[PDB]
């Protein structure tokens, strides 16, 4: 102690009295956890397998709620060409517990696929289908050239 | 005050907190506050002015707010210091040109006269004292009546050494003889409490 | 701990700010000590402690009202039972950081102090400030201080009854105001008030977003990448910065006026008390 | 009915008078909450095998005090006088 | 707990929740009460111990031992004495009462004549000896000098902004 | 007719619990001394929500 | 009194100091400050939310 002594006033010599050097907490240990029973797979998949997608102006709306979520093997999937994700996080997404998520899905030509995101206006971005200005998940997109094409 | 030392820590004191708040002012010039480097010569002769601007205001107003904060504690300080000031000039008026009778102002005990002497950044004074000593007491008695008259001390007290009385001063021993001179007549000595025949 | 709650990357953040956090405590630390000067300055007056002998013979006047009662768990008089009826233990530090520390003088030796001083101005006259304490009865000090005034001492050894019953009614007649009138120490509540005030909005400033996205650190730091939590760690460093030195400055400056105060309350214990 | 949201208070307790609305307070705690999302701007009352009042809300600030044991005494409402 | 993170001690809560709460607020934004998502209890939440820490020294000069004391922690969790502004290590109590030149606080202060910590005294106790029929007068006098300093100003600082 | 709604519609805005304290809220509450509308199967207007007595 | 002049000294030095301050108060809001333009609908009326 008398070493932090010195090092707080910055001397070799201390005169008498008492002075304040730092302070000290608890280091906690042995992390707990907590979560509910609900344990049933959650049809994720089949929003990416709808045979039929809807146009820009009536784009399908589906709300997801009671899930176990997984997002890593949706992820590490390599059959998406971009997934700019706002928001939170990419790779954070398993470790974050939420109240309902909705999905919107629908298709778009290639030249108004970087029109959708927060905060920009632009042709379908701004009469057929805008985001608002906070954040709101995010959003992905894949190459279909075998289907509607 | 030749041997003993810590006699002028108030003086020290000051001069020690105007050095520690310049120095504090001058070391907060080496931090980056954000930016990429704390020296603005790098920052011009390395970059073009679109991001070299945003790193020149991020830098300027840390400095301003550096600036800001010296300044207020300079004016807080500055008015301790005046008020300190306009006591010292009060007791130089009061106690040095004349006699002070207010207690605890000038010294411990009955003030006499004061001399100044000067101070690297002050002023010294030294006081000079009246304090009594080697005590003695003695039986007393409030007023004494004589033919049925109650005589008063004009200015004094009446003692007794133990078979005499005598009128003396408060602050200093001096015995006399009670005569008509340095006594007063005033009533009769029926009401009074502590009256003494003599 | 108020800025970066206990966390790392926080205060490895916050080191690049240079030293705004070593005035802060220097001047809390000033004024902490100051406030121990304050008290010292004016009970502190008297070298020895006197105490009142058993005789109980002042000539008429009677001082039981203000004398300390033996039977009290702090050995205190009535008027400051009084006193302290009418104004409304190991404390930890929160997670806050608010920190109260405890005076150095506590209440049964200020009141020691003042039974002290008491009992010596009762004893002794006005001779206790100067040097040794000089024994003299009441009714002679009594009647040196109508000399004092222009009035002659014979005018109290005739009317001596008249004064004592004049007196003693005058200190009953405080109780009924003191214990009836709590509004009359509105000079002792009015400090605490601002101080309560003060600190409130401190504390009550740490839930605000600042332009951020969150208004807690452990919500950004579960959230965002690391990369990318640097933009939004900043905006709230500095709204809690300047919350902190506003803070200060308030501080400072309402504690100049009460040493004034103390200042003043000194000299009129000085001249007042111990003397005429 | 806010942000696709359906949900429903309640509360039921009997009253010593027969003519009107009580002089009391008493708080409201929640039953249902449904999460529909539609649009609603009628409604209409079943009968069985009559008499009911019906007031409108507005948005507006409130000052609840709560006692002891978590339950709301009193409330005062900002914008009155 | 559900995606809120804390830190501090458990413990078996007393008070009583209605049957459609989740977690408890004590003031602004303190939570203090949760209920665990799958036995359904209560536990309420506190922070552990932390705090300052101060050291009381004779001077370099002098000696070369220290004591330590922490700031508002009951220490039987860290010749332990256990005072009223948090705890010393390093020094010993006694009962005798001097004038000390370390003050800690609330009445407890410290000393080094190693390291002893006690409590204050006011000054020399005595008793004048009052009656009603008696006073006390000088016979000699002496003449005393005594010296006060003042500070009247300081240094004069002028700083440019450009 | 009409009714004087002296003190009703307030409600829970929250599920967390507080104890002894003063709690300044903003919402959708129904104001202090208004009309009810007594009623006696009409279809009727529903503006923001509906406080529904019953006897 | 009446012919002398610099008599009433500290009185007036308050009066100028306060009305220093408040014009030195009032002339902050022309300030660029780093912005476009130191007028608000303006710059309202020439940019996107952004
Ligand atoms: C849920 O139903 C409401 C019905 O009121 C929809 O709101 C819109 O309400 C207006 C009347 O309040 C309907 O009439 C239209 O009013 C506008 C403005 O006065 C007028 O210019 C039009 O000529 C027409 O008379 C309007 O039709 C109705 N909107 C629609 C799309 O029917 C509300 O949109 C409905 N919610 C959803 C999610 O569909
Ligand atoms: C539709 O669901 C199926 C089943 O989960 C997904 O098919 C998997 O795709 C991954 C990567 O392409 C393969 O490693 C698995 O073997 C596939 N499983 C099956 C059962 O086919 C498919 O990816 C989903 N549709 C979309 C568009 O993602
Ligand atoms: C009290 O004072 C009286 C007055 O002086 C003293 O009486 C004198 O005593 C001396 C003793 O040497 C004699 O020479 C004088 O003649 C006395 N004077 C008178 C008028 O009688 C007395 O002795 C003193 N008593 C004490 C106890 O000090
Ligand atoms: C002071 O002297 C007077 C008279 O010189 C005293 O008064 C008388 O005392 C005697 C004795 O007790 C009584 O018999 C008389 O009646 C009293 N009055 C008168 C007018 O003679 C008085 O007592 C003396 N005082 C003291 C304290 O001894
Ligand atoms: C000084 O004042 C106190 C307070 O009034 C007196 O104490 C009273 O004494 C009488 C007689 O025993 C009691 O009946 C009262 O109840 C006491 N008062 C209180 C408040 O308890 C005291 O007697 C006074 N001093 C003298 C010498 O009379
Ligand atoms: C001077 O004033 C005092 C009180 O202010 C008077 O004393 C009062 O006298 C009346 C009449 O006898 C009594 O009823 C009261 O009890 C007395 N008061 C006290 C406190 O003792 C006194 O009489 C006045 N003197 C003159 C000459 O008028
Ligand atoms: C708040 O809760 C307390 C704690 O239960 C209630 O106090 C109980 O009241 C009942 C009814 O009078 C008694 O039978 C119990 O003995 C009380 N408990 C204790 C520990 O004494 C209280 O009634 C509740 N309501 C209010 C308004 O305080
Ligand atoms: C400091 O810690 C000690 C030891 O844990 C506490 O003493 C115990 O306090 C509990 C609570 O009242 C009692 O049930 C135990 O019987 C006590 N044990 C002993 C040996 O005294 C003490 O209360 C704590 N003090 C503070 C202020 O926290
Ligand atoms: C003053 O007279 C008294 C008579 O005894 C003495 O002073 C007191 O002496 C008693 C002795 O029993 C002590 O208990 C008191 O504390 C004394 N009073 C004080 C110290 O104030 C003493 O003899 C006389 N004074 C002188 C100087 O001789
Ligand atoms: C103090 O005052 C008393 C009362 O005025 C004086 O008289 C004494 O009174 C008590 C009873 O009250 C008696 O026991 C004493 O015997 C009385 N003393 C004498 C000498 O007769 C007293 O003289 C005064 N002085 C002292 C020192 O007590
Ligand atoms: C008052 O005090 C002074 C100083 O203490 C005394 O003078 C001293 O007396 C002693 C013994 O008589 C001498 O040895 C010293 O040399 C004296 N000092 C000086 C400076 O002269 C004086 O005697 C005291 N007065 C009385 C009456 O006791
Ligand atoms: C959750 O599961 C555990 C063990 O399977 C069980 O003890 C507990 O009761 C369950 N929770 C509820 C609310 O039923
Ligand atoms: C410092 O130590 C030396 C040597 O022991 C001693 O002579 C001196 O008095 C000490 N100084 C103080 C201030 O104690
Ligand atoms: C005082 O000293 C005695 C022994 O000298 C000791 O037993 C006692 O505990 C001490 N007083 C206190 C309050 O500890
Ligand atoms: C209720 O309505 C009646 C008539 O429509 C009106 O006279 C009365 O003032 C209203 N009540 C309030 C509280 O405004």
């Amino acid at each position: 102690p008398l070493s932090e002594t010195k090092c707080t006033l910055k001397s070799f010599t201390v005169e008498k009295g008492i002075y304040q050097t730092s302070n000290f907490r608890v280091q906690p240990t042995e992390s707990i956890v907590r979560f509910p029973n609900i344990t049933n797979l959650c049809p994720f998949g089949e929003v990416f397998n709808a045979t039929r997608f809807a146009s820009v102006y009536a784009w399908n709306r589906k709300r997801i709620s009671n899930c176990v979520a997984d997002y890593s093997v949706l992820y590490n999937s390599a059959s998406f060409s971009t997934f700019k994700c706002y928001g939170v996080s990419p790779t954070k997404l398993n470790d974050l517990c939420f109240t309902n998520v909705y999905a919107d899905s629908f298709v778009i030509r290639g030249d108004e696929v970087r029109q959708i995101a927060p905060g920009q206006t632009g042709k379908i971005a701004d009469y057929n289908y805008k985001l608002p200005d906070d954040f709101t998940g995010c959003v992905i997109a894949w190459n279909s050239n075998n289907l509607d094409s | 005050l030749s041997s003993t030392a810590s006699a002028l820590g108030k003086l020290q004191d000051v001069v020690n907190q105007n050095a520690q708040a310049l120095n504090t002012l001058v070391k907060q010039l080496s931090s980056n506050f954000g930016a990429i480097s704390s020296v603005l010569n790098d920052i011009l002769a390395r970059l073009d002015p679109p991001e070299a601007e945003v790193q020149i205001d991020r830098l300027i107003t840390g400095r301003l707010q550096s600036l800001q904060t010296y300044v207020t504690q300079q004016l807080i300080r500055a008015a301790e210091i005046r008020a300190s000031a306009n006591l010292a000039a009060t007791k130089m008026s009061e106690c040095v040109l004349g006699q002070s009778k207010r207690v605890d102002f000038c010294g411990k005990g009955y003030h006499l006269m004061s001399f100044p002497q000067s101070a690297p950044h002050g002023v010294v004074f030294l006081h000079v004292t009246y304090v009594p000593a080697q005590e003695k007491n003695f039986t007393t008695a409030p007023a004494i009546c004589h033919d049925g008259k109650a005589h008063f001390p004009r200015e004094g007290v009446f003692v007794s050494n133990g078979t005499h009385w005598f009128v003396t001063q408060r602050n200093f021993y001096e015995p006399q003889i009670i005569t008509t001179h340095n006594t007063f007549v005033s009533g009769n000595c029926d009401v009074v409490i502590g009256i003494v025949n003599n | 701990m108020y800025i970066c709650g206990d966390s790392t990357e926080c205060s490895n953040l916050l080191l690049q700010y240079g030293s705004f956090c070593t005035q802060l405590n220097r001047a809390l630390t000033g004024i902490a000590v100051e406030q121990d000067k304050n008290t010292q300055e004016v009970f502190a007056q008297v070298k020895q402690i006197y105490k009142t002998p058993p005789i109980k013979d002042f000539g008429g006047f009677n001082f039981s009202q203000i004398l300390p009662d033996p039977s009290k768990p702090s050995k205190r008089s009535f008027i400051e039972d009084l006193l302290f009826n009418k104004v409304t233990l190991i404390c930890a530090q929160k997670f806050n950081g608010l920190t109260v520390l405890p005076p150095l003088l506590t209440d049964e030796m200020i009141a020691q102090y003042t039974s002290a001083l008491l009992a010596g101005t009762i004893t002794s006259g006005w001779t206790f400030g100067a040097g040794a304490a000089l024994q003299i009865p009441f009714a002679m000090q009594m009647a040196y201080r109508f000399n004092g005034i222009g009035v002659t001492q014979n005018v109290l050894y005739e009317n001596q009854k008249l004064i004592a019953n004049q007196f003693n009614s005058a200190i009953g007649k405080i109780q009924d105001s003191l214990s009836s009138t709590a509004s009359a120490l509105g000079k002792l509540q009015d400090v605490v008030n601002q101080n309560a005030q003060a600190l409130n909005t401190l504390v009550k400033q740490l839930s605000s977003n600042f332009g951020a996205i969150s208004s807690v650190l452990n919500d950004i730091l579960a959230r965002l990448d690391p990369p990318e939590a640097e933009v939004q760690i900043d905006r709230l460093i500095t709204g809690r910065l300047q919350s902190l030195q506003t803070y200060v400055t308030q501080q400072l400056i309402r504690a100049a006026e009460i040493r004034a105060s103390a200042n003043l309350a000194a000299t009129k214990m000085s001249e007042c008390v111990l003397g005429q | 009915n806010i942000d696709g949201y359906f949900k429903i208070y309640s509360k039921h307790t009997p009253i010593n008078l027969v003519r009107d609305l009580p002089q009391g307070f008493s708080a409201l705690e929640p039953l249902v909450d449904l999460p529909i999302g539609i649009n609603i701007t009628r409604f209409q009352t079943l009968l069985a095998l009559a008499a009911y009042y019906v007031g409108y809300l507005q948005p507006r600030t409130f000052l609840l005090k709560y006692n002891e044991n978590g339950t709301i005494t009193d409330a005062v409402d900002c914008a009155l006088d | 707990f559900n995606g809120l993170t804390g830190t501090g001690v458990l413990t078996e809560s007393n008070k009583k929740f209605l049957p459609f709460q989740q977690f408890g607020r004590d003031i602004d934004d303190t939570t203090d009460a949760v209920r665990d998502p799958q036995t359904l209890e209560i536990l309420d939440i506190t922070p552990c111990s932390f705090g300052g820490v101060s050291v009381i020294t004779p001077g370099t000069n002098t000696s070369n031992q220290v004591a330590v004391l922490y700031q508002g922690v009951n220490c039987t969790e860290v010749n332990v004495f256990q005072t009223r502004a948090g705890c010393l290590i390093g020094a010993e109590h006694v009962n005798n009462s001097y004038e000390c030149d370390i003050p800690i606080g609330a009445g407890i202060c410290a000393s080094y004549q190693s390291i002893i910590a006690y409590t204050m005294s006011l000054g020399a106790e005595n008793s004048v000896a009052y009656s009603n029929n008696s006073i006390a007068i000088p016979i000699n006098f002496t003449i005393s000098v005594t010296t006060e300093i003042l500070p009247v100003s300081m240094t004069k600082t002028s700083v440019d902004c450009t | 007719a009409y009714t004087n709604s002296f003190t009703r519609g307030v409600y829970y805005p929250d599920k967390v619990f507080r104890s002894s304290v003063l709690h300044s809220t903003q919402d959708l509450f129904l104001p202090f001394f208004s009309n009810v509308t007594w009623f006696h199967n009409p279809v009727l207007p529903f503006n923001d929500g509906v406080y529904f007595a019953s006897t």
